[PDB]
């Protein structure tokens, strides 16, 4: 099992010196060349060196040259890339590759920071598609490259992968739908049918002559919208130990075509406390999350399911895609415990005088443990019907009686206090053969 | 266990920049991403992006892209979010969440959450309103024109808990926010026992102690 694995990497104050280690595994690299190609922030790949252990032949970028020092010990089978008085533009992630002149092998590289002629040129820049989708990026070559020409792909947090080489040929476990081709100069990437795992970064690199180049890079990305999860219901209302369904639809598939795998997450959320995650890969239960909590579905559509519901599932869950950037989430689905009909209790409370010393007057209606949450408070003042000034609070469900409590304050300035003298709420709920209304008249 | 421990709480004013820390342990840390996920009252869940813990480069959600930007200092295993020219709209919740590349990917195991509250407001504690009593009584307590949130409210020091209803914040015109908690308890007793609410406003450390005797 080649393994490429680098080491060394840190912050480096500016004109510093550092020294990184390529660790090869499954292989020995007095057998091959090693590389060095390192990564700015929001960059292309660059080649900065390169070694062969054998007889220590050395190959370094222009860029480079003499700051830069590429070493190796086949004793050790590790290469090594010395470096000094580093530069601000030195900072990038550097991996080391190995060459059948393709860059077969990537470490996962490692992060260098320094606290402070052969042209490819690909087209496009940038690139949306769809799943489905055929695509071509091309690259053309600046000069005769006869067939010295491979195709990576990159995506974000991780190395490249060799995808083509010799410009035509399938690199082993390459799936069927890529394919390169040569026209000259003109090389051509083409993808058959975009599948959900190909959104990602494509570089171009030929591997004719020495240095290596490579293409500036394609991004693909999902066209149009970002892929879009639509939750329903949109609340839920089921009765104690009773099975509570939620459905989410995604805009497109969360099915990765070489894995089989739904990239799909299902989360609990609920007031003051961080999202709780409840199913990954759209059916595998988080260890610790209760029994009754299961998640099904598949492709686009996927089902969360509670078998019997608690009073402490009470809670908004959340659907989530993490199969492409951006990771979205679902609108979500407010779940909420199933009781009988239970009439309000209405208290009316008149501004204290306390508070008509700060010069505005607060009147408040409470309505008291009722079920369900539709609730129509009105104020009247000297049975005038009023409407403008009224905000309205209400408490979570109440874990043992299933109810909730709304508070509804009618705001007025003191002076408009003093003006009238009877002051009522007249509240309208399920539980109320008719409106019920509570006065006073200070 | 892994764990992820965010900075407190936050207070800006519209136009600052705020910097929200995330430290991690229990795990290697340069082999997860570090994903920031934010809640605005009434928005959901919303992913502004994730950091590779070991490259320190971001994928960013273009709903915010040159607004956040993250960073990470592996030499303390901390992650951190940066939000610049903040506006009321970024009032919220933001979590710090690892996710991981090799094998699982999901966002497992978050933080705690930092509240950030943008607004011209300062911070100042709450007014304490008696709400006199009205088979069943209620009563209650006005604790309004405080920022930023929270504040917590119990009755008799924590020895009367049954029937009482807390009701959330509500942000006034103002910008200060208030709140109402109410209790029920019985007539007869209104007499007998005696009703104190304690308010405690640790973001500017006031701490009130109120009756509600008969009006």
């Amino acid at each position: 099992e080649v393994q490429l694995v680098e080491s060394g990497g840190g912050l480096v104050q500016p004109g510093g010196s550092l020294r990184l280690s390529c660790a090869a595994s499954g292989f020995n690299i007095k057998d091959t060349y090693i590389h060095w190609v390192r990564q700015a922030p929001g960059k292309g790949l660059e080649w900065v060196a390169r070694i062969y252990p054998t007889n220590g032949y050395t190959r370094y970028a222009d860029s480079v040259k003499g700051r830069f020092t590429i070493s190796a010990d086949t004793s050790k089978n590790t290469a090594y890339l010395q470096m000094n008085s580093l530069r601000a533009e030195d900072t990038a992630v550097y991996y080391c590759s190995r060459w059948f002149y393709a860059m077969d092998y990537w470490g996962q590289g490692t992060l260098v920071t320094v606290s402070s002629d052969i042209q490819m040129t690909q087209s496009p820049s940038s690139l949306s598609a769809s799943v489905g989708d055929r695509v071509t990026i091309t690259c053309r070559a600046s000069q005769d490259v006869n067939t010295a020409v491979a195709w990576y792909q990159q995506k974000p947090g991780k190395a490249p992968k060799l995808l083509i080489y010799s410009a035509s040929f399938l690199y082993s476990g390459v799936p069927s739908r890529f394919s390169g081709s040569r026209s000259g100069t003109d090389f051509t990437l083409t993808i058959s049918s975009l599948q959900p795992e190909d959104f990602a970064t494509y570089y171009c690199q030929q591997h004719y002559t020495t240095p290596p180049t490579f293409g500036q890079g394609t991004k693909v990305e999902i066209k149009g919208s970002d892929i879009v999860l639509t939750q329903s219901p949109d609340s839920l209302a089921v009765s104690l130990g009773e099975r509570a369904t939620i459905n989410c639809r995604s805009s497109q598939t969360l099915l990765y075509s070489n894995n089989q795998k739904n990239y799909l997450a299902w989360y609990q959320k609920k007031p003051g406390q961080p999202p709780k995650l409840l199913i990954s890969w759209a059916f595998t239960r988080k260890s610790g999350v209760p029994d009754r909590f299961s998640g099904s579905g598949s492709g686009t559509d996927f089902t969360l399911t509670i078998s019997s519901l608690q009073a402490e599932d009470v809670a908004v869950y959340y659907c989530q895609q993490y199969s492409n950037y951006p990771w979205t989430f679902g609108q979500g689905t407010k779940v909420e415990i199933k009781r009988t009909v239970a009439a309000p209790s209405v208290f009316i409370f008149p501004p204290s005088d306390e508070q008509l010393k700060s010069g505005t007057a607060s009147v408040k209606c409470l309505l008291n443990n009722f079920y369900p949450r539709e609730a129509k408070v009105q104020w009247k003042v000297d049975n005038a019907l009023q409407s403008g000034n009224s905000q309205e609070s209400v408490t979570e469900q109440d874990s043992k009686d299933s109810t909730y409590s709304l508070s509804s304050t009618l705001t007025l300035s003191k002076a408009d206090y003093e003006k009238h003298k009877v002051y009522a709420c007249e509240v309208t709920h399920q539980g109320l053969s008719s409106p019920v209304t509570k006065s006073f008249n200070r | 266990q892994v764990q992820l421990v965010q900075s407190g709480a936050e207070v800006k004013k519209p136009g600052a920049s705020v910097k929200v820390s995330c430290k991690a342990s229990g795990y290697s840390f340069t082999g997860y991403f570090i994903n920031w996920v934010r809640e605005a009252p009434g928005q959901g869940l919303e992913w502004m992006g994730h950091i590779s813990s070991s490259y320190a480069t971001s994928t960013y959600n273009q709903k915010f892209q040159g607004r956040v930007t993250f960073t990470v200092d592996t030499s303390s295993s901390t992650a951190y979010m940066e939000l610049s020219s903040l506006r009321s709209e970024d009032t919220a919740v933001y979590y710090c969440v690892r996710s991981g590349n090799y094998e699982e990917y999901a966002m497992d195991y978050w933080g705690q959450g930092t509240l950030v509250t943008v607004s011209s407001a300062s911070t100042k504690g709450p007014s304490v309103f008696p709400l006199a009593p009205s088979g069943t009584a209620a009563l209650g307590c006005l604790v309004k024109d405080y920022f930023p949130e929270p504040v917590t409210v119990s009755w008799n020091s924590g020895a009367l808990t049954s029937g009482v209803h807390t009701f959330p914040a509500v942000l006034q015109s103002s910008g200060l926010y208030s709140l109402e908690s109410v209790v029920t308890v019985p007539s007869s007793s209104l007499g007998t026992q005696t009703y104190i609410c304690n308010v405690n406003h640790k973001p500017s450390n006031t701490k009130v102690d109120k009756r509600v005797e008969p009006k």
